[PDB]
DNA sequence: ATCGGATGTATATATCTGACACGTGCCTGGAGACTAGGGAGTAATCCCCTTGGCGGTTAAAACGCGGGGGACAGCGCGTACGTGCGTTTAAGCGGTGCTAGAGCTGTCTACGACCAATTGAGCGGCCTCGGCACCGGGATTCTCGAT
DNA sequence: ATCGAGAATCCCGGTGCCGAGGCCGCTCAATTGGTCGTAGACAGCTCTAGCACCGCTTAAACGCACGTACGCGCTGTCCCCCGCGTTTTAACCGCCAAGGGGATTACTCCCTAGTCTCCAGGCACGTGTCAGATATATACATCCGAT
């Protein structure tokens, strides 16, 4: 990358590198900080939240809305098996639960 | 000649609407009220943040969600419907918060 | 001082809670054992809190102290800070 | 009085100052000589950056006397 | 009068817009994703961290994120962040 | 209707398609290049800029990038050009 | 290989489909470097202003951005005095369907009219935010001393 | 002529006894063996310290039994005496190792 | 060198033991190959994390101390063992 | 305290102060560390060790035995209560299992 | 060699002061050092955590306090509150 | 309700061996004295918000009654699993050979910590307009008693 | 297999509101430059044990036969939640009012990291010895068929 410029559009991220590198200096996680960890570790936070924000959304047009809500969010995350995964023990709050019953309760 | 549902039609009803919106359900004043008293028990002249208490609310929503959720399964697989506390105590246990 | 306060989380309330679970038909004796399994629930959350919110020698538990706490018990909450 | 001035582009110039006239006046001299901004110069004599306000006089500059320019690039 | 409060808001529009330019946020759901971010943030770091303890090291570089990454997350999710992470390192260095 | 070979061909590297990806925006490009530019390159289609990842997951854990189709019919209609590589 | 083949279509393509005024080509017998010429816009202060501009080509393109640098040291609002050129399509808006025609004439269009919303030398970018005619007879001041 | 126990003693008399013993219940050479081809199947040309394949067997019995025990109360529950498939994905259900 | 059906090595009598230990007295005919499926992925589980943890260090041979700290990971901390 | 004898027999424990206290400063916890906080960590420590050893002797003499094995501990941690819930997720190795079968299984009279 | 610190024969002295006569095998050992660097670590990140929230900067004697109320349950916590301080208060004086 | 086999389990005694408790050299880490200065304790002040109270109205809770569907108990069956015995299989143990790789050591070079100046990215406060909440009417669709 | 009446739910159009997004001013931390002490990357050496092989026991796995007991389906009984209607109660909203403590600022002061020096506590190594595992032979608790 070319000298003297900020560094978030050096390596064309959109989270900040200054306060992650700042974070993770001053947050009594190692005595050095290496050069590369904080761009590592942004490009993988703008990823992460990319992709939940990618299905919120795709979830709230289907909902005919053109705004997102916590009830999108935990569609979104609930509905992916590798985010559901991930996401295992967190309560989102104001998200409700997903839609079933199950087989045996429906009437016959 | 009234017009009476059937035992057990409407419950899914109330299922479905349940599940699809996402409203606290327990009245808030009481549930504060009770916050308070355990708070006091614990240690007295407290004072509650309203964020405090919606938390504790959300946060006490969803555990008896996902145990009413856990008791059914059990309920189911005994072989009948009807969900009792020995279903509710079943659940606890494989659970791990009694032992 | 408030006592006998537990009968607050009336009949109605479980049945919407076990309603919205998935829930078709409920015994007689379920409010009983949820009332007391919630009552355990509150209480060992609570004592976290206190906990929290007397070492930093406040006197307002605030949404971050329950926030702490149940993060600390192992079911982290999204919402109200952190 | 003459100096001998040194960029980073490898391009070498020849400028007619007096100790007496300023640096300012050296940079407008430099400025009407080659183009290059006063205001967006970094001149070096003796390891030190020469500042604008003061003269040449002050640096103890001869005949001679070298200057090595760092070009200074603003933004990014 | 009241201290300055840094967050992750402004970075979490931004990507939004990147990725769906007709779509609002609410607040509520900012106060979400910032919570999200935060707790990711603190699980890598915190696991990159003890990681580097175990080896008597001092230096948290870009393996110790890598490895972290690889660890916490799920497979296909761990893959596609160790390529964005590889790919946002390389573009940096030159 | 047939396209042409002039039209099928990469619009990247101007090549005969190598088992494209099909992508919601309705793109098609030969395999390689997608692989490129999920590697190295802004991860987004370079045509009408949506980014693909979480469609990329779901497919790629099922192997499904190929698209067989469009190999059966440029195979069928062309052999030599496939051949020559 | 892929490079060489694109590099001469889009030599070909360029050669067949002329720009407008600019011009381009191979400064020596390396395919990679690339030297060309651009003409200062009629409705501007680069009246009589001729550019010779360079592009280093990477090991692979259009999968990677190519290098863009002003051999002729020219002033513009957002241009440095060595030739660094801020572009968000340069760095941040590149995609491998661009091709050297749409980077020239996108970088041309920028010249015609520059953008003051991310300003690569805040000073000047402030002198042509404070008013038009000292920026514009300056402008056309280097434009006459250096261009001719 | 011959003596034989009534069916189910002699399962009692096992559960009594394998309780109070306490070595390692899987021959080592097929666990061995069956952890290096995971390990290959991961990653090529590795070697096993014995103290790590005798700590993997170690919570692989400890797992097992563990899941053998929440198997068992759940048969108990349904009224019933043997442990079939279903009830090992209850469990495993419950315990939310799938969800 | 490659290893072919060595998960049939948990035979039916340690499945039995393994029971019997926990606490079983009858068993079904079926509950063995749900055993043998649950035991290898949670071999595959663990086996993940070791192989990372001694892969990070440059090393070739996995110690038992990268098992015991993947386990402690996956939540099932282990003693005895170092650590 | 006289400030005479080591900072572990100053305080009247067994366990280190200067191990505990180095521990703490190069572990990576804080910038900065108090001049009590390795006593007070070390009596915790000293407590909760003498507590599980009394068990497990306690165990291995109802036991007839001189020595304490792994079995026993795990019977010490096992049996009682409070242990129990502190250590309700580790595993013991050569531990086995608290020996008891459900009433049901039983044989009828 | 290389040497490799371990609160063996602590543990050992403890269990002399306990039990005057029985005895501790080499397995019971790596058990009682692998439970001990357990606690010892769980303490020190909970009293870490509690002193980033707060906006300090050091790990006092209150601070552990909190976490060994926060960790072990209600009779355990208290005890080893009580014999905490009594130790402080023997150390200060 | 036991009685006599008959099996397994529990109990007393020699023995010998290998793992545990103890003695010893030593050296690397722990203890003692002196300084600086920054983090923390303490006093003073502001104003946010938390507790407290009064009135309305009404959605929600409480109580009672008919009843029908599900929980629960008893019977019969036949098929799957417990139990025992002869047979084939490979685990377990000893002994040896070999080297790939773990672990320790010396060099020094480049990645990274620290301090000043500086200015632009980012935050607090304001204002507005459109997306969303809400109400009324109508169209659409499960549902059940009766055929 | 169905038709139809009554009830719940979805679409659509219109109206009104409040909070989300953009703008302005500003204070502070990220950037750039330069310097300097050291972390570990690399090459080199040593030497441990993990792997492979061989051979000899004999313990555990296996297949088969027999018997029995319980999982499952069926049938019947009864009783207790459910759905609905009527009545009582306090939840929720809006309103006002006080003051208590969270938050901020300024000042001072003493606790501790850093440096150096010195020395002894615990670790690696080695050795003697007895606790318990093993083998062997008795004594008793318990199970099963049958009166
Ligand atoms: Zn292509
Ligand atoms: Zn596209």
């Amino acid at each position: 990358s070319a000298k003297a410029c900020t560094r978030s559009s050096r390596a064309g991220l959109q989270f900040p590198v200054g306060r992650v590198h700042r974070l993770l200096r001053k947050g009594n996680y190692s005595e050095r900080v290496g050069a590369g960890a904080p761009v590592y570790l942004a490009a993988v936070l703008e990823y992460l939240t990319a992709e939940i924000l990618e299905l919120a959304g795709n979830a709230a047009r289907d909902n005919k809305k053109t705004r997102i809500i916590p009830r999108h969010l935990q569609l979104a995350i609930r509905n992916d098996e590798e985010l559901n995964k991930l996401l295992g023990r967190v309560t989102i709050a104001q998200g409700g639960v997903l839609p079933n019953i199950q087989a045996v309760l429906l009437p016959k | 000649k009234p017009h009476r549902y059937r035992p057990g039609t409407v419950a899914l009803r109330e299922i479905r609407r349940y599940q699809k919106s996402t409203e606290l359900l327990i009245r808030k004043l009481p549930f504060q009220r009770l916050v308070r008293e355990i708070a006091q028990d614990f240690k007295t002249d407290l004072r509650f943040q309203s964020s405090a208490v919606m938390a504790l609310q959300e946060a006490c929503e969803a555990y008896l969600v996902g145990l009413f959720e856990d008791t059914n399964l059990c309920a189911i697989h005994a072989k009948r419907v009807t969900i009792m506390p020995k279903d509710i105590q079943l659940a606890r246990r494989i659970r791990g918060e009694r032992a | 001082v408030l006592r006998d306060n537990i009968q607050g989380i009336t009949k109605p309330a479980i049945r919407r809670l076990a309603r919205r679970g998935g829930v078709k038909r409920i015994s007689g004796l379920i409010y009983e054992e949820t009332r007391g399994v919630l009552k355990v629930f509150l209480e060992n959350v609570i004592r976290d809190a206190v906990t929290y919110t007397e070492h930093a020698k406040r006197k307002t538990v605030t949404a971050m102290d329950v926030v702490y706490a149940l993060k600390r018990q192992g079911r982290t909450l999204y919402g109200f800070g952190g | 009085m003459q100096i001998f001035v040194k960029t980073l582009t490898g391009k070498t110039i020849t400028l007619e100052v007096e100790p007496s006239d300023t640096i300012e006046n050296v940079k407008a001299k430099i400025q009407d000589k080659e183009g290059i901004p006063p205001d967006q110069q970094r001149l070096i004599f003796a390891g030190k950056q020469l500042e604008d306000g003061r003269t040449l006089s002050d640096y103890n500059i001869q005949k001679e006397s070298t200057l090595h320019l760092v070009l200074r690039l603003r933004g990014g | 009068k009241r201290s300055r409060k840094e967050s992750y808001s402004i970075y979490v529009y931004k990507v939004l817009k990147q990725v769906h330019p007709d779509t609002g946020i609410s607040s509520k759901a900012m106060g979400i994703m910032n919570s999200f971010v935060n707790d990711i943030f603190e699980r890598i770091a915190g696991e990159a961290s003890r990681l580097a303890h175990y080896n008597k090291r001092s230096t948290i570089t870009s393996r110790e994120i890598q490895t972290a990454v690889r660890l916490l997350l799920p497979g296909e999710l761990a893959k596609h962040a160790v390529s964005e992470g590889t790919k946002a390192v390389t573009k940096y260095t030159s | 209707a047939i396209p042409s070979l002039s039209e099928c061909q990469c619009g990247i590297c101007m090549e005969i398609l190598v088992e494209p990806v099909t992508l919601p925006c309705n793109h098609t490009l030969c395999k390689p290049c997608f692989q490129s530019t999920v590697e190295k390159a802004s991860l987004c289609c370079p045509f009408c800029r949506r980014r693909v990842s979480s469609w990329t997951r779901y497919h790629t854990r099922r192997n499904s990038l190929v698209n067989v189709e469009l190999w059966t019919i440029i195979q069928k209609h062309y052999p030599r050009e496939c051949k020559l590589r | 290989h892929m490079a060489l083949k694109r590099i001469n279509k889009e030599l070909s393509d360029l050669a067949r489909d002329p720009p407008a005024q600019i011009s381009a080509g191979p400064v020596g017998d390396d395919m990679f470097h690339w030297q060309a010429t651009i003409m200062g816009p009629n409705d501007s202060p680069y009246q009589g202003g001729v550019f010779f501009l360079t592009i280093h080509f990477p090991t692979d393109y259009p999968f990677k951005p190519p290098k863009v640098a002003f051999t002729t040291r020219i002033y513009h609002p957002n241009i440095n005095s060595n030739g660094s050129i801020c572009l968000d399509i340069l760095r941040s808006q590149w995609s491998p369907a661009l091709t050297i025609s749409k980077v020239l004439l996108s970088i041309a269009s920028l010249l015609d009219d520059p953008n003051p919303d991310d300003p690569k030398v805040p000073e000047i970018a402030r002198i042509y935010k404070t008013d038009r005619d000292k920026y514009n007879r300056i402008s056309r001041e280097w434009t006459q001393k250096y261009a001719m």
